[PDB]
């Protein structure tokens, strides 16, 4: 269930 | 403005962080942990909000943490900068 | 207004984050896994100055996550509400 | 190592 929706990560 | 907090449950939360981001603006601290082990079907429903406000509307997002029982979420409206440091 | 994104890791880290709070006005989601694991003076030094904040200028702390490797704090300035929803 | 310098958490 990847966070496909993200622009990036901390 | 305000930075709202919220951990949604229902497809009226995740309706809630539409009309906080485009409506009112605000950036939102989002944990969806919950819908993803309870609501495989809202997850992808809040995630696809999601790539719609950064597509059509210049909302910025940003994964902050991801373990057992959490997965925050921050987005940002245009208009707030999410600015890497 | 900006939100900064942080990993502190030296003095002059940690007045940059005192500097986005109090003069910039901007919130600041820093985090203190650095501090913690290679200073435990600096990580001190840096919890005495978000008692500072919060005591005298009216900054509201959050803690958003804690886990190996990661101790994700929100700053938000006298200004910039935290609700919790 | 407490943070003790905290309004609440999440």
């Amino acid at each position: 269930q990847l966070d496909d929706f993200i622009d990036g990560i901390f | 403005y305000e930075i709202m907090l919220i951990r949604p449950k229902t497809i009226d939360d995740i309706n809630y962080v539409v009309d906080q981001v485009l409506e009112e603006s605000n950036p939102v601290i989002l944990d969806l942990s919950f819908l993803e082990k309870e609501s495989p079907a809202n997850f992808k429903l809040a995630g696809e909000k999601i790539k719609q406000m950064r597509s059509n509307y210049g909302a910025e997002a940003l994964l902050l943490s991801r373990c057992n029982d959490k997965n925050l979420i921050i987005i940002a409206p245009k208009g707030v900068s999410l600015v890497r440091k």
